[PDB]
């Protein structure tokens, strides 16, 4: 940051610090060269980047099939000094060459069960059970993600506690209002009480008789 | 003969993206797939993914029209794609019931 | 006419069916394709001396699912090695039917 | 100066592990490159300059034509040192680089950095000379290590090749102390010197 303090101007004179200047130039177009060298690896990389990326764009743009994940397997990665997988075949050590990783088992909508090689784009991480995923048409490989299935009725179910009933206009009915608030209600509202007591909370209710 | 699906859901790829580019959620742009900004050096045309099920009972995102509108496809809409292909194309009327429903009445 | 409106008997090398081949099976269920390399002659005779295989697509083989800035890179190879011949037609594998 | 392809002999050996050009003599034949290859430029845009190596085992081609200066840099790095100069292999080898090019109206001439005394032999350089006239290549050759501790018999091929050529052929002495290699070779006639039908 400092440069020339109190205590190189004591040290060593002024034409000193000429001879100085000199000999740092010579070091700095050393250094200078090694700029050239680092921004010419920089920039053939980055074409490499968008030479694979344009490839990809086909395959991966819809249309594609859609898949539920029924559990990721999470098979081994690395047992034996060539390939990734258990068996010994002609490859060599990669996620995807010959050598296959991680493994998940889909449940494909075409009504078949696919272990698949695993994606460089997609990875175990991104997945968890029960999870929807596009997976290519033509050939089965999970292709890319999707949110989780939402269908018009299940989004419909929640919300309709209007009309309400209260219990101002349901004539009496008692043991039976009385349970109910200590079974549901009580819990409810108190919940912090019930965590630090240790106690368990009904484990749901079943009312029953005839309509 | 477009084969006949319905949409289930719309979810958009113009706002959760589909494809890998510098964002795997979220588009900026919004009229395209995958751009957050115009100086990727990159532009995609999309509208809408939308989610169908066929009348095969396997499900598809499937692509766009040839004059469909982002206002007329939606849940609970007939729709009809291609029979091996994927893409919507012409949509189709709303309801599946006037079969049954017309000999019924009298 | 203008025209003689005839389709040539095609002579595929041994060097072009086991590429073509090799690549379709390992490749379906998937279309895929690649150019073909000749000679043209003739009338009725196309050569298929040589072929190239290019990169995958799920979307099938479409005119806008084919990559051209792959096609010169390979001509340009061909031309350093100085085995530069003219495309003489394409080859695609169709997944199944 | 215009449409001109130049084969850049460097050599790395154990007289360039000294540090009479800052820090040692790799570093500062690093920095030669960059003066080298911007200049051509300059004059033409479509100039090319090539690289081989007269070091290690073998003489090898390090990296070939290129319009960018990175890449003739990203092949130097990894260089033997091991080795000492073989001129009469290297001029053989820079003839066959020079062949292979985008187009041919391009100038043939060699430039060869001198660090290192020939291992080969007078009697291989009498021959060597009579071979590139034939096919106008120019030999330049930069001296500065053949001359801290040694003479040189090389001053009997330029006369031997010169005659109206692509490009002239001049020897270039480079004091062996500092004197800073780089601004030396860049100062003194590459692309100063031009040919003559």
């Amino acid at each position: 940051g400092d440069d020339e303090l109190d205590q190189e101007i004591l040290n060593l004179s002024t034409q000193e610090l000429q001879t100085r200047a000199k000999l740092l130039d010579n070091e700095i177009r050393i250094f200078r060269s090694e700029l050239q060298r680092l921004s010419h690896e920089n920039n053939v990389m980055l074409e490499k980047i968008k030479d694979n990326k344009e490839k990809i764009k086909n395959n991966r743009q819809l249309p594609y099939l859609v898949a539920n994940v029924v559990e990721v397997m999470d098979m081994n990665e690395i047992e034996d000094k060539e390939n990734s997988e258990s068996t010994t075949q002609g490859g060599n050590v990669n996620l995807d060459n010959t050598a296959v990783g991680k493994a998940a088992v889909v449940k494909t909508s075409s009504r078949q069960t696919v272990f698949l090689p695993m994606v460089g784009l997609v990875d175990p991480d991104k997945l968890k059970p029960n999870d929807l995923v596009g997976v290519n048409k033509d050939s089965y490989l999970i292709l890319d993600t999707l949110p989780s299935e939402f269908d018009s009725r299940v989004k419909a179910m929640e919300v309709d506690e209007k009309p309400t009933e209260t219990y101002s206009d349901v004539g009496g009915l008692d043991k039976q209002i009385e349970e109910l608030v200590e079974a549901i209600v009580l819990p409810m509202k108190r919940a912090d009480k019930f965590k630090d007591m240790g106690i368990r909370a009904p484990k749901g209710a079943l009312m029953y008789g005839p309509p | 003969p477009l084969q006949v699906a319905r949409c289930t859901k719309i979810i958009k790829g113009n706002g959760e993206s589909d494809e890998t580019t510098t964002d795997n959620n979220n588009s900026g742009n919004s009229n395209s797939n995958s751009n957050q900004q115009s100086t990727d050096a990159d532009e995609d045309d999309e509208d809408a993914k939308y989610v169908i099920n066929l009348k095969q009972i396997a499900k598809f995102v499937v692509g766009l029209g040839e004059r469909v509108s982002p206002t007329d496809i939606e849940e609970g809409m007939r729709v009809g794609v291609d029979r091996s292909k994927y893409n919507i194309e012409l949509p189709l009327p709303p309801r599946i019931d006037p079969s049954v429903t017309m000999m019924t009445v009298e | 006419t203008g025209r003689d409106d005839t389709k040539e008997t095609v002579y595929i090398s041994s060097i072009a069916l086991l590429k073509m081949l090799k690549h379709g099976r390992a490749g379906v269920p998937m279309e895929v394709m690649g150019l073909m390399l000749g000679e043209f002659v003739d009338d009725y005779t196309v050569n298929v001396v040589d072929v190239f295989a290019m990169p995958q697509s799920g979307t099938g083989v479409s005119v806008e699912a084919v990559d051209d800035v792959f096609q010169a890179k390979m001509m340009d190879m061909l031309k350093q090695t100085g085995r530069d011949q003219m495309v003489v037609g394409w080859y695609h594998s169709h997944p199944g039917f | 100066m215009v449409l001109e392809a130049t084969v850049l002999v460097i050599d790395n050996s154990e007289y360039s592990r000294n540090g009479d050009f800052p820090r040692t003599r790799f570093e500062a034949q690093i920095d030669s490159v960059e003066f080298i290859f911007q200049a051509k430029r300059n004059s033409n845009p479509e100039n090319t300059v090539g690289l081989i190596s007269g070091a290690g085992a073998n003489p090898r081609v390090l990296s070939t034509f290129t319009a960018e200066f990175g890449k003739i840099l990203a092949g130097l790095h990894d260089t033997q040192i091991e080795g000492k100069l073989h001129m009469a292999t290297a001029l053989q080898i820079a003839q066959l680089t020079l062949k292979h090019r985008q187009n041919k109206v391009q100038h043939q001439r060699i430039v060869a950095f001198v660090c290192s005394p020939i291992s080969d032999s007078r009697d291989e350089l009498i021959r060597l000379a009579k071979t590139l006239k034939k096919n106008n290549v120019a030999v330049d050759i930069i001296n500065f290590g053949e001359i801290e501790q040694n003479t040189e018999l090389l001053d009997e091929f330029i006369a031997a090749v010169n005659n109206p050529q692509e490009e002239t052929s001049h020897l270039l002495t480079v004091t062996p102390g500092p004197r800073l290699l780089y601004e030396n070779i860049a100062s003194s006639p590459i692309i100063l010197e031009e040919g003559s039908s």
